């Protein structure tokens, strides 16, 4: 019905600028304004600005020198741009529709922004087979940057027994793991494969879990 | 800026419990207080607006009350889908401001972790690296302590830990712990032990392999 769809995750280098697009469905920008809010580790949710139906904007006074919101009614798009980003601008930037005033009734999915000079790095993808009732297999996605990676098992057909763990950051590289647990009789008889994509590096790999 | 203070940072409540989450504004905000629900995947929904008005499609188990500076969201009977972080927002004075959020987890009966340990893959070893991975899956409560022993000696160095958020179906947690070594260091020791303490075990839960 009502949807706000934000552009995908972004890496910006310190002192460069961030640009996010919000494309709305189920309503027009003629009829509703759009607010922008972000959530950081260091400050929780912070309201940033709003663009009203008639095109005017109001901004959080802490960001007015750095932030511009604009729109195109005919395209149902709202554009957020913020300059001179620093590390602590890292966070999740949301757009949301005010139904009226400051009641934001529908939200974008959020845009995760990392502000960093670290270099884009493809991951190594390692199959984790058991040591030689249930069996658990794993996949280690090691040494990538930036977020995110996507991981599936048997191209997404294996889901109920899966745990994928939030990435952990150390020395400017991320590591992620995932486990899948099946009844012991179905593997290695039936094949199980880890599918890993790291878009920022154009990496796409499958690792079949092979018995030791 | 009006400061919004949520009295409680995190709550644990059982299925069917009446649960309440509260907010205090630094100044009278004249019932312009809304409540949002954020899921771990980043989804944000409006629940309650203007203190007590239910957003369309929100289950009637959600209600709100308050006036002046003091406001509360109540869930009449906690359901599985209610695992989320709950944020208040005042919209009475510019700029809109948010509370720090109240995380809500479901309290449930003990669940012992299912622990699996994984030696380095042959791929990573032929690259000079050696990550040992331990998954501790579907346990409750969330407090679990993992220690790595190499030939009996704890190894604090080079460990990365990652917890999932609370499972949306069975209210458990899972955790992945990775010990990363050089290949030469990994080949210089024999016994590798992922040791975990948890509410469900008297002594440590040990998963071990001998580098064969
Ligand atoms: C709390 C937080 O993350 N925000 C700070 C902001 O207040 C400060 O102006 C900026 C430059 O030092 O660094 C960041």
């Amino acid at each position: 019905d009502v949807q706000l769809k934000q552009s995908g995750p972004g890496l910006v280098q310190p002192s460069q600028s961030l640009s996010i697009t919000c494309t709305v469905s189920g309503f027009s920008l003629i009829d509703y304004g759009v607010h922008w809010v972000r959530q950081s580790p260091g400050k929780g949710l912070e309201w940033l600005g709003v663009i009203w139906t008639g095109g005017s904007t109001d901004y959080n006074a802490a960001f007015i020198s750095r932030l511009t919101i604009s729109k195109d009614n005919s395209k149902s798009q709202v554009f957020f741009k913020m300059n001179s980003l620093q590390a602590n601008d890292t966070g999740i930037y949301y757009c949301g529709r005010p139904y009226y005033g400051n009641v934001m009734d529908y939200w974008g999915q959020g845009t995760s922004v990392t502000v960093s000079s670290a270099k884009t790095t493809a991951p190594s993808v390692y199959p984790l087979a058991p040591v030689c009732s249930s069996v658990t297999l794993g996949c280690l996605v090691k040494g990538y940057f930036p977020e995110p990676v996507t991981l599936t098992w048997n191209s997404g057909s294996l889901s109920s027994g899966v745990h994928t763990f939030p990435a952990v950051l150390q020395s400017d590289l991320y590591t992620l793991s995932s486990s899948v647990t099946v009844t012991s009789s179905t593997w290695p008889s039936q094949s199980i494969t880890c599918n890993v994509a790291h878009p920022a590096s154009s990496t796409k790999v499958d690792k079949k879990i092979e018995p030791r | 800026d009006i400061q919004m203070t949520q009295t409680t940072s995190s709550l644990s409540a059982s299925l069917g419990d009446r649960v309440t989450i509260s907010c205090r504004a630094s100044q009278d905000i004249s019932n312009y207080l809304n409540w949002y629900q954020q899921k771990p995947d980043g989804t944000v929904k409006l629940l309650i607006y203007y203190t007590s008005r239910l957003h369309s499609g929100v289950p009637s188990r959600f209600s709100g009350s308050g006036s002046g500076t003091d406001y509360s969201l109540t869930i009449s009977n906690l359901e599985q889908e209610d695992i989320a972080t709950y944020f208040c927002q005042q919209g009475n004075t510019f700029p809109p401001t948010f509370g720090g959020g109240t995380k809500l987890e479901i309290k449930r009966a003990d669940a012992a972790p299912t622990v699996s340990i994984f030696p380095p893959s042959s791929e990573q070893l032929t690259s000079g690296g050696a990550s040992v991975v331990c998954f501790l899956n579907n346990f409750y409560p969330k407090d679990i302590n993992v220690k790595w022993k190499i030939d009996g000696s704890e190894r604090q160095n080079g460990v990365l830990n990652s917890w999932t958020d609370q499972d949306s179906k069975d209210s458990t947690y899972s955790m992945s712990s990775t010990l990363t070594l050089t290949k030469d260091e990994y080949e210089r020791h024999n016994s590798y032990t992922c040791e975990a303490t948890h509410k469900t075990s008297t002594s440590p839960i040990v998963k071990s392999f001998n580098r064969n």
